[PDB]
RNA sequence: GCAGUCAAGCGUUCAUAGCGACAUUGCUUUUUGAUUCUUCGAUGUCGGCUCUUCCUAUCAUACCGAAGCAGAAUUCGGUAAGCGUUGGAUUGUUCACCCACUAAUAGGGAUACCCUACUGAUGAAUGUUACCGCAAUAGUAAUUGAACUUAGUACGAGAGGAACAGUUCAUUCGGAUAAUUGGUUUUUGCGGCUGUCUGAUCA
RNA sequence: GUGAUUUAUGGAUUAACGAGAUUCCCACUGUCCCUAUCUA
RNA sequence: GUGAACAGCCUCUAGUUGAUAGAAUAAUGUAGAUAAGGGAAGUCGGCAAAAUAGAUCCGUAACUUCGGGAUAAGGAUUGGC
RNA sequence: UUCAUCUAGACAGCCGGACGGUGGCCAUGGAAGUCGGAAUCCGCUAAGGAGUGUGUAACAACUCACCGGCCGAAUGAACUA
């Protein structure tokens, strides 16, 4: 037939060492929660 | 569509009906010219031979 | 195509582009035509819809009686103006482009018919044939 | 509209309505928008969104309520058959209360819409589009109850029969274990069930017969039971309001014999009950069952009740059964003419001699044609079937018909000539007018006069 | 919308040679005898036929109606030679050719480019290798009975018989759907200088396939190329360049007859009963007289006039009935196409305006 | 009496034309009708596949009775040619030559007496009654001018379309010499010429002609043996 | 949206220090379709074409499942993107919304000679020159409607009424062709015409 | 200041005229269906 | 000569025969033309192209500052001996 | 992991049993284990509910859930990752 996309897996940038970057900043919301 | 299976094979079945007896026919019909030429030709080569 | 029309069409040269008067032939005492549409349309970009003999339309009538001015109602062509081509070898064309008026269904609006129609229209549609006084 | 009911496909529960219109809004216009866009866009997507659902609602409520008859003043007597089955005021409220959700439905929408121009971002616009959204489904499950009953009598509607009071029809009614059945489907074509027990017939079953070259229709009932004379069950509401309504005759069908589920005292008295429904109907009263017991012989005290049933000034006796055909189908005649009952030029000779019409001895002389005898004239499309089918047959226009000779009725005419095709020049007498010129050119050849 | 083109025959450039190569046969059958699946001709001109019309449900059923032909001269046609082909992992293979121990000047000037200043040396150790017994011959013949699954045979036209002058012969090769290999080029070896009709491949109630080149106009651009509107780069995005003189295939062509070049009135149906072959006034336009077989055919062959033509028979058992109906003409149009033909004959001429100044 | 469809149409006379002794029948299509035709009548007459100009229309492009036959301009020397070998050579066959040419339209016509346009020739008009013996009229009915389509005759009876007033409906039976009514065919189609069809001993009519149709039609041409 | 109920579970262990899954109840502009002509600061520059390809979450065309489906057609859903999605009416403006056809008239995205890409065209070198052929690969196109029959069939009470097969036409697309018809003229081929020049005709 | 005429940021009106601005009717036609050809 | 003419076309007196040439007709351009049938549907937009245009006979409305509008409109006619 | 059953016979599978007042109460025109609301028990019992589904206009008939037989070893439920 006319068998779909396939989304990558390649390097791509946003996601990977600058959003859970971010997601660092999470476990220090983390933190913050586990206070209360 | 052309090229649908139910149109297809409702046409197999009818080419391998009255079509291709045609055809089958005809095909020994035009080998009757076919192998005469041979004979007419040859028969002129006879009146080159006397 | 629609209703009523028995047979199929054959296919004929195309004249009668929309936006193009013709006379109207019937006893009714209609006068002109005004066609706005067609039945039996192709489709295709930057497209004219054309109408030809055999063909049924919606149409107007821009001059006639006034109860049926200013309103809408079908139509059959039935002299086309243009050259066309049957297949029992001739070539041929009436002079005036003409179409008369009828139901969706096929009947004719009116009893009777001036002038002459073509065999195609003639042909195709029964109760032309029975209202018609002429064929070609 | 009048006596049909059947372009409406369905109605779905309210799950399942909104099911449909998110997917078919979720499927139909665009779902992808990242924040990097501008806000014109952002605005118009979800405003187009909004719409889009919507138009789907209103799409869907137009078919259900446009659908729908809206019996207040359709006839009395549907409305009354509605009455007794379809819970008249269940149907109003409900069909009103969704017509309310629909002007909630444009309220929600120009409200938001009247908003949603000044959408400025997404923790705003997106929680708007999905408050719009939630707020419609919040009204949709708000709508959820009447759903099934509107469906429930959708689906009874479409299967009812069809039956229009103005016309001419034949009123048939007989006990519970009657025989009514049986004689309608000995007398019609109808199909109804023929096991004696009560309550067989349901409804207002119809059954069609011919008289006199005139339609004619058989509406049964189900058996009635007046025991109150003010109150009786849906099932026996109909016939009733039938009788009632119908502006045509009645026919009474009594069994005076042992196989009821009641006496033979219950039946004069149920007469005498049903009494002031006969106005203008034309009763017309027969025994049925009569093989078995042949009523001659009944006893005085019955007798009196058959001579008290007949005060009214239109009542008929008469007797028939279910196993012959002459008797049921002669009441069924005088039936018709009671209903009845209650319902060109000249030439002048223009001449002397007379204008006989031909009819010749052939016509006559051949004979009328058997549908199945095993030898017979042929019908050539029966021909034309058995080599080929009906369209693919070529059929020879010679060797059809009468000629001099038919060895040559195959010949080919030729037609033509070099020119001046042969038809003009076509008759008897060629050669006397060939010989005709040979004389000329026999006198023309030796006068010099080609010199 | 569409798009303003097709996609298949997409590299529209001009074809490598004006005989349109055969690509597709009809497999084979072996039961039959042989028969040959194609031949060719020269196109010229065309006429215009009326047609008496045996089409069972049609509208037209019983009925005269005109439609438009073609001719092709068709003159015997000899063979000189065959080869083998057998079947590989890559593909097929010619393995071997063999000729037919006397070749025409024709097919020598074929091989030839530049004639009259050639020594015309075409075949002259291959006839020395045609010795007392034939040895190498037989030696490289039996090798093919053996090999060779399937096999064509040569064959080139005598355009000498023909009122075109170019001198020269297009050969070709021609598979056949008989069985027995052995028995095919047999039958071929026989037939060695020996040549072949049109109506002992072809005749009436047949269809065929009509492939040739076309007609060249040069190198139009895209209003006329296309068909499209007036006011990186994709490859179908309408860009002009040549047009015509591409190959192209057309199938489903009813034959109405097989003509025959010795029969006089060839123009004669039943009907008109008149002695003229299909000829018609003034000659054809710029192709000359047709007295020779050949054949009339409805539509419209890809060509121009005086071109060639390859004809295949039809590749298939067809289904449809008008693959099968009987075919009856009712008269040929034989006027001059130099003009508006109104004659057929100058008999005709003569009769109906008479005699002139110059007739005496 | 039998009710009779062509192909889907329930217009006949349009597609088709009767006489006593013989019949005639178009070629659109598949080979039923003709079929339909002689499962009632049968080899008695000929009954004859015919065209005129390769149209369909016999049924009004065309007039004749048994005595004789008419057909206008158009038709073709092959339909004529293949008319008289077909018929008997009893009756007579006759190409005419005028303006217009809608002959059955314009002639309703019984063995005896037709009626035509007041319009037509004259040249025509005695031609008509020299082939076929028959008392010509050029007259009207309520107004409506074609005579062929809105009136079917036989020698049993006749009819005509329903808009005719009584006077009209009197001092036409007295023209026509057979009892009329002001009746229909195909529940009112106002066209009864090529909505049904008479002679002497058959109707035919469309499917959609109902059971009063039926009924006034079958006393007024008296077509049982019991009428 | 807010506020409860129901409360799988979670909590140094936990109802009750507290959250919380899914349903439910609260009106949110009117219980008998009576309507209400509510467009209430659309603040941005695109808008509208020539015209190519791609995505499907399909509007018809395929094949299928279930639905009170007796049929016709419809209501949903599934695989499906192979092929198709119009002519007009109205504003600088996309905002707004009708008429009619057709099977439907689904939604989306993407100066210029210079080198590149695209469309087309030759070309020495393979010991030569020529003919015939193979076909790795690449592209690929056909589509839809209507109709005679089946058949007024079974089914339905009737109104109504397809179907499968056999058969013919037609639409939109593509490719050829010049028989014929119609259009085209520097054949400036044949006539004719106004003014003028070679005295006049002629030419 | 204002700009002919009737009756002074000037008020109601106005025949003729304007390379002044807008709507519509006739015929006209390749603007278009739908493009084709010829000439320097 | 023409004709209203000093418009345009042709010619005598007189003066140039200068403007880089040659061979070929593939598109598309630039200028110039013709096209059936319909007749502004197309397009923001009758943009441009095309229509009548010259001379005589009759005739030419409303409105007006009565002076015009007015070649109004609109119909017929136009050669040679 | 924790609950459970088990050669004093685990589960699968085959067969039978699966009773009364009872057709339990009004409901109804008809509703008897099931269109339906309230209730919902006791005798014998190995077990059998005022009775899960099949379905008659009603009844009727059939099955498991509840038990016993014939075969003999393990097996089921919930939860976790």
């Amino acid at each position: 037939m006319r068998v779909r996309k396939r989304q990558s897996r390649r390097t791509s940038t946003k996601l990977k060492e600058g959003i859970k970057k971010k997601a660092s900043a999470h476990r220090k919301k983390e933190k913050k929660m586990a206070k209360k | 569509s052309l090229r649908a299976s139910s149109h297809l094979n409702a046409k197999s079945v009818k080419r391998r009906g009255v079509f291709q007896k045609a055809v089958d026919a005809r095909e020994q019909r035009i080998s009757d010219k076919l192998k005469e030429d041979l004979l007419k030709q040859k028969l002129e080569d006879l009146k080159k031979k006397e | 195509s629609g209703n009523g029309a028995q047979g199929t069409k054959f296919r004929i040269s195309l004249g009668l582009p929309v936006g193009a008067i013709m006379n109207c032939a019937d006893n009714s005492g209609a006068r002109n035509l005004y066609i706005i549409a067609v039945k039996g349309s192709g489709s295709r970009l930057n497209r004219l819809p054309a109408a030809s003999l055999g063909d049924m339309v919606m149409a107007t009538v821009k001059k006639g009686k006034p109860e049926l001015r200013k309103k809408v109602m079908p139509a059959i062509v039935v002299r086309q103006a243009k050259s066309w081509r049957r297949r029992d070898g001739v070539f041929l064309y009436f002079e005036d482009n003409a179409g008369v008026i009828a139901n969706p269904k096929g009947e004719m609006k009116g009893s009777a018919i001036t002038g002459p129609v073509g065999k195609e229209c003639a042909d195709l549609w029964p109760r032309v044939a029975s209202n018609s006084g002429v064929v070609v | 509209m009048q006596l049909s009911w059947k372009d409406i496909p369905t109605v779905a529960p309210a799950n399942d309505l909104l099911d449909i219109v998110l997917n078919r809004t979720q499927r139909k216009t665009p779902t992808v928008i990242r924040p990097g866009f501008k806000i014109t866009r952002i605005r118009a997507f979800y405003m187009r969104k909004v719409k889009y659902t919507g138009e789907g609602f209103v799409e869907k409520f137009e078919d259900i309520l446009k659908g729908f008859p809206n019996i207040n003043d359709v006839h009395p007597f549907h409305r009354d058959l509605m009455d007794t089955l379809y819970e008249k005021n269940h149907y109003k409220i409900s069909l009103a209360a969704i017509s309310r959700a629909k002007s909630l439905v444009e309220q929600v929408a120009r409200d938001y819409v009247r908003l949603l121009k000044f959408g400025q971002s997404l923790f705003q616009c997106k929680q708007l589009k999905r408050a719009a959204l939630g707020r419609m489904a919040t009204i949709v499950k708000k709508l959820r109850d009447p759903l099934a009953y509107l469906e429930q009598v959708r689906q009874h509607i479409g299967r009812l029969p069809s039956i229009d009071p103005n016309t001419r029809t034949l009123l048939i009614c007989g006990y519970p274990n009657v025989g009514k059945s049986s004689f309608l489907r000995c007398i019609t074509k109808s199909d109804v069930d023929v096991q004696p027990y009560a309550f067989t017939t349901k409804s207002l079953y119809v059954g069609h017969f011919d008289y006199k070259y005139l339609r004619f229709q058989a509406i049964d009932t189900p058996g009635i039971l007046d025991r109150p004379t003010e109150e009786m069950n849906n099932i026996e509401m109909q016939s009733i309001y039938a009788i009632a309504h119908l502006r045509s005759c009645v026919l009474y069908f009594m069994d005076l014999s042992e196989q009821c589920g009641f006496t033979i005292e219950a039946q004069v008295k149920l007469f005498h009950s049903i009494k002031p429904l006969f106005a203008n109907k034309s009763v017309m009263v027969v025994i049925n069952k009569t093989d078995i017991i042949r009523p001659e012989d009944l006893d005085e005290e019955r007798a009196q009740l058959l001579e008290s049933v007949k005060e009214v000034p239109g009542v008929e006796i008469m007797t028939s059964s279910c196993q012959l055909e002459e008797n049921v189908m002669e009441v069924r005649n005088k039936a018709c003419e009671k209903l009845l009952a209650s319902r060109v030029a000249q030439p002048q000779a223009r001449d002397d001699v007379k204008r006989t019409p031909f009819i010749p001895e052939s016509v006559k002389n051949l004979k009328k044609y058997d549908p199945e005898d095993p030898n017979r004239r042929k019908l050539a499309r029966d021909i034309e079937a058995e080599n080929g089918g009906a369209g693919v047959f070529n059929v020879n226009l010679k060797d059809k018909y009468l000629l001099e000779d038919d060895e040559w009725k195959n010949d080919i005419m030729p037609e033509i000539l070099d020119g001046k095709n042969v038809y003009d020049f076509l008759d008897p007498e060629i050669a006397a007018k060939l010989q005709a010129l040979e004389e000329e050119e026999e006198k023309l050849e030796n006068e010099g006069f080609y010199n | 919308a569409p798009r303003h083109g097709h996609l298949g025959f997409l590299p529209r450039k001009r074809a490598a040679s004006i005989r349109a190569r055969v690509k597709a046969f009809p497999k084979d059958d072996r039961s039959k005898p042989v028969a040959l699946t194609s031949f060719l001709g020269y196109k010229a001109g065309m006429t215009t036929i009326v047609r008496d019309l045996d089409r069972p449900g049609s509208k037209f059923h019983k009925r005269e109606v005109v439609e438009a032909v073609t001719v092709v001269d068709t003159p015997p046609v000899v063979v000189v030679g065959v080869v083998g082909y057998v079947e590989t992992p890559r593909g097929l293979r010619s393995l071997t050719t063999v000729w037919a121990e006397h070749l025409s000047d024709e097919v020598k000037r074929r091989f030839y480019k530049n004639w009259y200043k050639s020594k015309k040396k075409a075949f002259t150790k291959y006839s020395a290798k045609y010795a007392q017994d034939g040895a190498g011959i037989e030696r490289e013949l039996a090798r093919i009975k053996k090999y060779a699954s399937v096999v064509r045979v040569l064959v080139h036209t005598q355009i000498r018989k023909t009122p075109l002058a170019q001198k020269k012969a297009h050969l070709a090769e021609i598979q056949l759907n008989g069985g027995s290999i052995s028995e095919k080029v047999d039958w071929a070896r026989e037939h060695f200088e020996k040549t072949v009709a049109v109506d002992s491949v072809f005749e009436q109630n047949e269809m065929i396939d009509a492939i040739a080149v076309t007609k060249g106009h040069g190198f139009e651009g895209v209003t006329h190329r296309w068909g499209t509107k007036k006011l990186h780069v994709m490859w179908s995005v309408a860009r002009a360049g040549q047009r015509g003189y591409h190959s192209r295939t057309s199938i489903n062509h009813k034959i109405y007859r097989v003509g025959k070049g010795d029969d006089e009135a060839n123009g004669a149906t039943s009907f008109d009963r008149t002695k003229k072959t299909i000829t018609p006034m003034g000659g054809f336009v710029h192709y000359g007289e047709i007295k020779n077989d050949f054949i009339m055919v409805k539509g419209c062959i890809p060509g121009n006039r005086k071109r060639i033509v390859t004809l295949r028979k039809s590749l298939y058992t067809n289904t449809s009935r008008k693959a099968l109906e009987e075919v009856s003409l009712k008269w040929i149009d034989t006027a001059s196409k130099f003009g508006k033909g109104r004659f057929q004959t100058p008999a005709e001429k003569h009769a109906f305006m008479g005699t002139l100044k110059k007739d005496l | 009496a039998t009710r009779t469809q062509f192909e889907n149409s329930n217009e006949i006379g349009v597609f088709s034309k009767l006489t006593n002794t013989y019949c005639l029948v178009a070629v659109g299509g598949s080979e039923n009708f003709y079929s339909a035709f002689e499962a009632e009548l049968g080899d008695a007459i000929p009954i004859v596949h015919t065209t005129i100009a390769g149209t369909r229309i016999i049924g009004r492009m065309t007039a004749g009775n048994r005595r004789g036959l008419l057909v206008p301009t158009q038709t073709t020397d092959q339909e004529l040619q293949h008319l008289r070998n077909s018929l008997p050579d009893s009756v007579k066959i006759q190409r005419v030559e005028e303006r217009l040419s809608a002959l059955g339209n314009v002639i309703c016509c019984n063995d005896y007496v037709a009626l035509v346009h007041p319009d037509i020739d004259r040249e025509t008009e005695e031609l008509i009654s020299d082939v076929l013996g028959v008392e010509v009229f050029r007259q009207t009915i309520s107004g409506n001018i074609l005579v062929g389509s809105y009136c079917s005759l036989s020698n049993q009876g006749g009819l005509v379309h329903p808009q005719t007033s009584v006077q009209d409906q009197e001092e036409l039976s007295s023209l026509l010499q057979v009892p009329l009514v002001a009746g229909t065919v195909n529940r009112g189609s106002s066209v009864v010429g090529a909505g049904m069809v008479v002679n002497d001993y058959l109707a035919v009519t469309g499917l959609d002609t109902t059971a009063p149709e039926l009924s006034v039609i079958e006393s007024i041409f008296r077509l049982q043996d019991a009428q």
